[PDB]
Parts: structure tokens; C-alpha cells; sequence
């Protein structure tokens, strides 16, 4: 799973002698990712550096700011 | 000098027309982005893979259920606060507040947590009814202003200073309502663009996700009884998801800005200070006092049936019949076919103007009724790809019926009431009853069948409409007076 | 039920019945909805809500919330 995403990355770019890396060490889950090899794994599921929170905060701030500005403009005519 | 006033009135008419067009465009754009985001979230949050790798121990089904509850229940409380809010902000500012709340809900789907999705869903359910109320009131008011402008330009001294139209604004309101509903129905088609361009290429075939479906159609026994646990073949990269959500946010922002800028002001603060002469201690009871109206007691089932049929066309045909033969590959295509059928029915009902008012309405009450029969006896086998055009033509005919029903209802509500407060109250009651019908269908989920209830409701609606027509022709002469 | 039916008699006085019928049926449905404008109700409604909340908390919250800890269904 993505819970240890860097683990999925650690097997990709690291020179450590791990035999049977593509046919024996497999995945138990979850669901559609059963039987997958660890070397052929790449999980972009987890958000990376927290830019999603920045974008969400910016969007809600812009929305509330436009709302407040338009309400104040209507009140002030 | 007479050409100056002529050009002034022509420019005012063009401004009214472009304001109506921009309002309809913004409404359809925000409705489309909302529907697309809701569909993408409903499809993406129904799988063990995504839920367990992105969130895992986060309670994603609980969050989805709480969001659905906050969206489908809060309109009831929204009725209690919608009249004072729609008469305090204005007719246009309410649309801006609603599209802003919609943009807030669209933004709250970025981080996707409980404390950010529950209040957003509550606000969306609180604003869904005032949005439609303000939209209908603004459309009707702009149509009446267009009519009185044209009649004062063509008749200077012949037009009375007070009450110009005398029930002659139907050809000028129907033409606007036709394009309004055409845009609102093309909104359903525009809602399927992200799913087609990003989600339709990530799910595997129907041979694995439609395996445990032994019986469907008439033997539904629920919204989705038999279905596989997973639906996505590969997991979508966070880059594609974030870029499509940013595109959705940008198009919602553009819709909100075009609603704000390309509308101007059509309120006339004289009407504001006239409305303030009524007070606040009576506006809270005015919609509760209009219950004694005779036309409402027969038009309420019409509104309940409108809500029931729109929610059955949104879910019952796509997730009940269109999911049998084909999986999620042609669901967006079925929805866009429904949308094109409804858009064609908009112009079809626009063409039916020379005939009297209650001609297509009951006609609609028959056509989809026939479809109900087809939806009662015929049951498609899910694990065969034999006939695919039957679902297409069924969705097209159902969209035609729904669109003609909606435009006839709107034209009847616009021609039956002409006062600004009267139109506001009628639209508020209509949208409250539509939200009640939506909530009832939400509670009526996971049941045996909903076609018998549909045909019973449409029969009762046809009977009530015929009764109202035959009593209005006999001149009953009943109307409430609460100035 | 039988003691309620028999040991009560009649205390209605059909004169009051025909006086109440002078109001009509098209207004009694709105009378409780019109009494919302009363000033005492706007402050007595929370009293009633609290009465309901406390009776349902005494029926379940104390027996099934605290009385079930030390002793089971015996006490
Ligand atoms: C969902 O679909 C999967 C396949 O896409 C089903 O998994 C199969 O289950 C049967 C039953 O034992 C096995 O014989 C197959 O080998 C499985 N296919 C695999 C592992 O690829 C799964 O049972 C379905 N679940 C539901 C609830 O419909
Ligand atoms: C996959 O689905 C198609 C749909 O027509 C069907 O013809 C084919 O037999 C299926 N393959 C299977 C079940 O292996």
C-alpha cells in the first residue's frame, strides 16, 4: 500500500543485493494489487509535499473573500 | 427626436437578453461542474484499492454517507431561512451566494476530510434551494421586464402605467425558459466531460466488474444489489487528478465571475424599500399562509413528481438499467444521450406555443408513462451485448419527457402568478417540494421497485392537472390576499 | 381501558361542542400554526425540548449508561 510510499520507492532506486526481487517477493494486497512484484511498483496515490492543503486553503480563502467583498459592495451600494 | 429612445430601448432589451443568457450559462456551468465532481467522487470512493491506499483507516464510507445526509436533509431547514435571505440580499446576489457556496463545496474536495466536507455539504444543501428559487425568480422578472419594455416601446400611451401585460407575457417568457432549460440540460452533458477524458480510460472491462449480477432491471431489489468490490484497473496518478480538479475549480470560478459581472443590476432599490414596507415579522409566515391557496393543493403533487422523476432519471436509468448490459464504459454516453434528448425537447416545447397552455403537459404525462410500462415488463439481461440502442432510445425519450415537463411547469408557474412576491413564494414552494421529493427518493433507496410508485404519482398528477384546468375554466375565482 | 371508559362518564357538554363547531375546519388546521407568534411559546419551547431530553436520558442514559457498569441486568 501507499502507507509507506518511500518503501515502494526504496526498492526502485537503491543498489542492495536482494535476490528474487520480481517473482518471489510479491504483494498480499490490497485487492487489485495482489500478486504484484515490488520492483514493478510505483504508487503516486499519496499526496506529495503538502501542496494540496495549500491549494484548498487558497481556494476557500478566495471564495470567502469574493463573497465578503460582494456582500460589502451590495451593502455600501 | 424619436430614434434616441428607440436605440435606448433596443440596448436595454439586448442587455436584458444577454443578462438572461449569462445567468443561464453560469447556472448550467456550476450545475455541470457540481454533478461531474459528485460523480467522480462517487466512482472513485467505491473501491477497496483507492480507499485503502489513499486513506485506509479514515472512515471513507462514513464520510460519504455523512456528506449525502448533509446534502439531502439540510434543504428542509433551508426552507425556514430562504425568504428573508432571498429578500435581504436580492434576486441576483442570491445566485452569486449560491455559486460561491458551490465553488466552496468544489474546493472542499481537495483535502477530503470530515471537518471540511461535512460543513461544505451542509452549506450546499442549504443553498441548493435558494439557488433555484433566485434563478426562477430572476428569469421570470427579466422576462416580464422584457415584455413591458417591448410593449411600452410599441405602445407609448396605450400601455397603462400600472399592470401592463394582463397575462400577455407568455410568448416572451416561454422563449427564455426554453433556452434556459436547454442550457440546464446541456449541463448534464458537460458534467460527463471529466469522466470521459480522465475516468473512462482507467476502469477495466465489464467481464470482471459486472460478474456477481445475476438479475437486474425489474428485479433490482435496490440501487446496486450485485456488484464487484473494485472497479478501477489502474490507479490514477495524483497529477492527473489534481489537474482535472484544478480545471473544474477554474471553470467554476469562470462561471461565478460571469454570473457576477455579466448580470449588472435589475433590482431597482425602489422595489427594495417597497418590500421593506411589509416587515420581517410577516415574511416568515407568508409562505405558510399561502397554503390556503387552491392551486397549490393540486400543484404540489406535480412538483413532487418532478423531483421524483429527475432523481429517477439521474440514478434509476443509469445505475438501474444502463449498468446491466454495459458497465461504467457507456454510462457517461447514456447520460449525454439523455442530455441531448432533453435539449431537443426544450426546442420541441418551444415550438408548441400556438397551442393553449395545458397541451404538452398531460401529453408528457403519457409518453414517459409508456416508458414506465417498458420499465415494468421488459428486463434486459446483464451478461449479454445484444441490444444497445434500446437503452439509448429509452434514455432519449425519458429526457424528452422530463425536459418538456420542466419547461411546461415553469411556463405555467410564470403565467399563473405575475407579482414579484407571488412569483418568489411560488418558486420557493416549488423548490422546497422538489427538495422534499429528492429527500424522499433518498430515503426510498434500496427498495424493491420504484416504477409502481412512479406510475401512481404520474396518474395522480394528471388527474390533479385536469381537475385544476376544468375548475379554472369554470371560473372558480379564488385567490389569497396577503399584501 | 375499561376503567378509563366506565369510571369517567361525560364532561364535554354538547353546548361546548356546537360552540366549537362555530369555528370551522378550515381554520383549526392553521390555529396551532398561527399561535407561533405568541411571545411565551418562543421561550417555553426550549423548556419542553429539555423536558423530553431529560425524560429520555433518565429512561436510558442512567439505566443503560451508568447503572449497567457495576451491576448488570439484575439491579
Ligand atoms: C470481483 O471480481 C473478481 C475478479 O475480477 C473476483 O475474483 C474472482 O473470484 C473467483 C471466486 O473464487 C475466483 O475463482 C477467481 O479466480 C477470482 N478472480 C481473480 C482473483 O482474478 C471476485 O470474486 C469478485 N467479487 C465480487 C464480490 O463480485
Ligand atoms: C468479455 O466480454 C465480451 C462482451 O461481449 C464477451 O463476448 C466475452 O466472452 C467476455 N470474455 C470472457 C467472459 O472471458
Amino acid at each position: 500500500t501507499c502507507d509507506a510510499v518511500w518503501f515502494v520507492w526504496w526498492v526502485n532506486h537503491t543498489e542492495v543485493t536482494i535476490p528474487y526481487l520480481a517473482t518471489d517477493v510479491t504483494c498480499v494486497g490490497p485487492g487489485a494489487h495482489k500478486g504484484q512484484s515490488v520492483i514493478s511498483l510505483d504508487l503516486y496515490t499519496c499526496e506529495l509535499d503538502l501542496t494540496n492543503l495549500i491549494l484548498f486553503s487558497l481556494s476557500i480563502s478566495v471564495s470567502l473573500f469574493l463573497m465578503v467583498m460582494m456582500t460589502a459592495s451590495h451593502l455600501y451600494f | 427626436e424619436e430614434e434616441e429612445e428607440r436605440r435606448y430601448y433596443r440596448r436595454k432589451r439586448l442587455g436584458v437578453l444577454k443578462n438572461v443568457l449569462a445567468a443561464s450559462a453560469g447556472g448550467m456551468l456550476t450545475y455541470g461542474v457540481y454533478l461531474g465532481l459528485l460523480q467522480m467522487q462517487l466512482i472513485l470512493h467505491y473501491d477497496e484499492t483507492y480507499r485503502e491506499v489513499k486513506y485506509g483507516n479514515m472512515g471513507l464510507p462514513d464520510i460519504d454517507s455523512k456528506m449525502l445526509m448533509g446534502i439531502n436533509v439540510t434543504p428542509i431547514a433551508a426552507l425556514l431561512y430562504t425568504p428573508v435571505l432571498i429578500r435581504f440580499f436580492g434576486t441576483k446576489w442570491m445566485m452569486f451566494l449560491a455559486v460561491g457556496i458551490y465553488a466552496l463545496f468544489v474546493s472542499t474536495n481537495y483535502w477530503e476530510r470530515y471537518y471540511t466536507l461535512v460543513p461544505s455539504a451542509v452549506a450546499l444543501g442549504m443553498a441548493i434551494v435558494p439557488l433555484w428559487a433566485s434563478m426562477g425568480n430572476y428569469i421570470t422578472r427579466m422576462a416580464q421586464k422584457y415584455h413591458e419594455y417591448s410593449h411600452y416601446k410599441e405602445q407609448d400611451g396605450q400601455g397603462m402605467k400600472q399592470r401592463p401585460p394582463r397575462g400577455s407575457h407568455a410568448p416572451y417568457l416561454l422563449v427564455f425558459q426554453a433556452i434556459f432549460y436547454s442550457f440546464f440540460h446541456l449541463s448534464f452533458a458537460c458534467a460527463q466531460l471529466p469522466m470521459i477524458y480522465f475516468l473512462n480510460h482507467y476502469l477495466y472491462d465489464l467481464n470482471h466488474t459486472l460478474y456477481n449480477v445475476q438479475s437486474c432491471g425489474t428485479n433490482s431489489h435496490g440501487i446496486l444489489s450485485g456488484f464487484n468490490k473494485t472497479v478501477l484497473r489502474t490507479l490514477p496518478r495524483s497529477g492527473n487528478l489534481i489537474v482535472v480538479e484544478s480545471v473544474l475549480m477554474a471553470v467554476a470560478f469562470l462561471a461565478m465571475l460571469l454570473v457576477l459581472g455579466l448580470c449588472g443590476a435589475a433590482y431597482r432599490p425602489t422595489e427594495e424599500i417597497d418590500l421593506r414596507s411589509v416587515g420581517w415579522g410577516n415574511i416568515f409566515q407568508l409562505p405558510f399562509k399561502h397554503v390556503r391557496d387552491y392551486r397549490l393543493r393540486h400543484l404540489v403533487p406535480f412538483f413532487i413528481y418532478s423531483g421524483f422523476e429527475v432523481l429517477f432519471a439521474c440514478t434509476g436509468i443509469a445505475l438501474g438499467y444502463g449498468v446491466c448490459s454495459v458497465g461504467l464504459e457507456r454510462l457517461a454516453y447514456l447520460l449525454v444521450a439523455y442530455s441531448l434528448g432533453a435539449s431537443a425537447a426544450s426546442l420541441l416545447g418551444l415550438l408548441g406555443l400556438w397551442l393553449p397552455r395545458p397541451v404538452p403537459l398531460v401529453a408528457g404525462a403519457g409518453v414517459h408513462l409508456l416508458l414506465t410500462f417498458i420499465l415494468f415488463f421488459w428486463a434486459p439481461v446483464p451478461r449479454v451485448l445484444q441490444h444497445s440502442w434500446i437503452l439509448y432510445v429509452a434514455a432519449a425519450l425519458w429526457g424528452v419527457g422530463s425536459a418538456l415537463n420542466k419547461t411546461g411547469l415553469s411556463t405555467l408557474l410564470g403565467i399563473l402568478y405575475e407579482d414579484k412576491e407571488r412569483q418568489d413564494f411560488i418558486f420557493t414552494i416549488y423548490h422546497w417540494w422538489q427538495a422534499v421529493a429528492i429527500f424522499t427518493v433518498y430515503l426510498g433507496s434500496s427498495l424493491h421497485m420504484k416504477a409502481k410508485l412512479a406510475v401512481l404519482l404520474v396518474t395522480l398528477v394528471a388527474a390533479a392537472v385536469s381537475y385544476l384546468r376544468m375548475e379554472q375554466k369554470l371560473r372558480r375565482g379564488v385567490a389569497p390576499r396577503q399584501p
